[PDB]
């Protein structure tokens, strides 16, 4: 897939618990970890458009009070072949 | 000719590519507090996210 | 061509999707991706001076509210060629 | 060497050929094409940097208002996707 | 995906507007670029279904605010194979 | 000359009796009759500005009364080397 | 014979009528039928002014009663050199 | 680029100082420093469309109180081809 | 040709524009600028008289409202022989 | 001749009317085009007295309402020599 | 040069352009940029302390209202070598 | 000495008395010397930044009292490269 899933907290707690809920319940494949500063944790995932929403979705839902919460999830279909760099 | 309105109020004039109701596509942002520098007209700009 | 475009969160993932914004709105070539630290994030684009303006204008506005938020936005026509080591 | 799009739609041709004629004097943008939608609709299509293509896609539009019909829809395409114009017609 | 979503408008201004959403909304593929005669403009692209369908709502929305409107838009998920020499 | 003048008209009555005023009027000479479709029908002449504006005066007061009339009439001198490839 | 004789209707049936009027009513050339667009059907002739005049006037009154009918009818006596690349 | 900035003022400290602002807001090489007379100075800067409209601007906004202040601003786009001599 | 057009205005900001005007407007040849003190700058150029007339008549519609103002804007058709070489 | 005409007025304009004016009333050569500074501009002529006379009030009678307007237009009939090679 | 100017903010985008304010106030060349921790950054900036005042001043003036504003903006007039190893 | 200062006055005794002022004051150099027109002088000096704050300090409290005083008095630190085909 192209899409690229996305998820971000306060904590590695939540972090992991919405990568546990992204890799349960999406076609998607984990590709980053970012330690960002603070506390905020960056997991973002590379799947198929659908499997990103669903991931996206049943993540932030499976983590909404835990932990200190999440601050924001995004469903991106393409980023430019000049934004994996980033990442 | 097309007129403009500097951000300490001085008088600006010329092609300006600037933003105008006619044409569609620069909406997005225009509107919404200004960024650091300055490029656009005191002039208020239209809206219509879109 | 030389235009420095600047964009500026807290948490990468504002930061990240204006970004996407940049290379989706205007031709901008994003230079770097700096972790600013306390989970300030920041996003640095070249381009065009009216490319480099519509583009950060779109992205930076459109961003704001997109979790805990963006923080400022920026731009530089010509950075002195001096200025050259932070990049 | 700019490849924002401006590209513009005028009801009659009269608009389309005078629209272009500001679009070609009020900035440096090459003129990559004119097209007949149908039923008089004429899009007239250039390519420049953002900046030019801005200005001159504005002249044009208040050039064009008032010419014959007038104006239909101006836009101002930055970031031309790399298929379109291939299907575009390039 | 071979879904295939498929746009109508107004003229060949938000035709090439709504192309740009498709390319910079979701993994699609302009297919075509129809003029069907009398202002009518089509533009046709493929893809998977959910990301077609992102895709062309974002084109919609796009296109409403661009010029004289919308037409018509829809979305086939399953174009047979005598559909494809209409294609 | 290079001053370029030019009409819009319904019809081909029309057109071709604005072609013969552009003639007799003045001494210019015709570079297009150009088909827009949906009945929409042009002319484009080329003379000296002055040649070019009487001409164009006399077919356009000439096509009122001439089928359903003149839609656009309009004069211009000097038009960009970059027009001339679409005539 | 150099005089034109040319007629606009709607739809291509009145203007085979007109033309049967041309054929009929005098001994004068036809030049060609041709689809303006969007319905839009002009018919042209040559002859003499006077065989012209006489066929006009009869393609005139023979075919605006089927359909919507003639839209212009008129002649030219002697066209101007420059007319005549139209054609 | 070809697009000139023009701005203007009354006497050299103005002049030199919109100079500055031209050479420090964006990419634009200043072609031409020459005095009207009367007290009357003239600044000429070449460069892109935008760079050349945010320097011209940001010398406005840097010039209004230097002495005399601010006289004209006004620019263009593009210079003729036959200019040249009278740049 | 021989016809004489001529812009005169305080600033060399609207002179530029002015000229620009006239060779954007009809085809014209531009014969010169002067400088002739007190902030007054005029410039002279050279065609026929249909584009003289065509071109001044822009040049004053454009440079009314810039800057600080035009001063007078004439058409010679007949410039006499001992006429010219004032200039 | 040896009779000296003479005109000033502010701005070249009604200069420029002024000159051909004097070619026009009558056979008389110019010697002299003279920027004074501070928009005062001088054309001197050379002619019999009648025909200078003529000239002046010609050139006095058409320029004042051109431009800014006439200023001073003195003729003398008995030009004394010493006064030549001042010129 | 070699006193020391330097400044402080939150988020390096001030940061910046205050040193695009050094650069382009006074001829200062900058020595380095630095994360100091939790959003805190800085930059320091070689010269001859006249200089090293007015960058500094004009960075700070330019400062306050990009993103968080200032924290410290301080100058040394007479730096120690044994700070170098600091820097 | 790479600071520009530049003083503008009415008339050349008080541009002499300031550029005496200017020698006087602080280690300077005198690279300019300008007439504008219409009384206006202008007075150019190179040196250190706070050499050229000190003098133009002196310069401007010098002129005030000297005949028609200071029109316009400024200090800029960095002349680029580009700038000194302009000085």
């Amino acid at each position: 897939g192209i899409a690229l899933g996305m998820i971000e907290t306060r904590g590695l707690v939540p972090a992991i618990e919405a990568a546990d809920a992204m890799t349960k319940a999406a076609e998607v494949r984990l590709i980053g970890r970012e330690f960002v500063g603070g506390g905020y944790v960056t997991v973002l995932v590379r799947g198929e458009t659908g499997a990103v929403n669903a991931a996206v979705r049943a993540g932030a839902d499976a983590c909404e009070r835990v932990g200190d919460g999440l601050v924001a999830a995004h469903i991106i279909a393409r980023p430019h072949r000049e934004v994996e760099p980033a990442l | 000719v097309m007129q403009s309105i500097t951000t300490d109020g001085l008088k600006v004039s010329g092609s300006l590519p600037g933003r105008s109701s006619l044409v569609t596509g620069d909406e997005s942002g225009s509107g919404k507090q200004l960024t650091g520098d300055q490029y656009l007209g005191s002039e208020p700009s239209p809206k219509g996210k879109s």
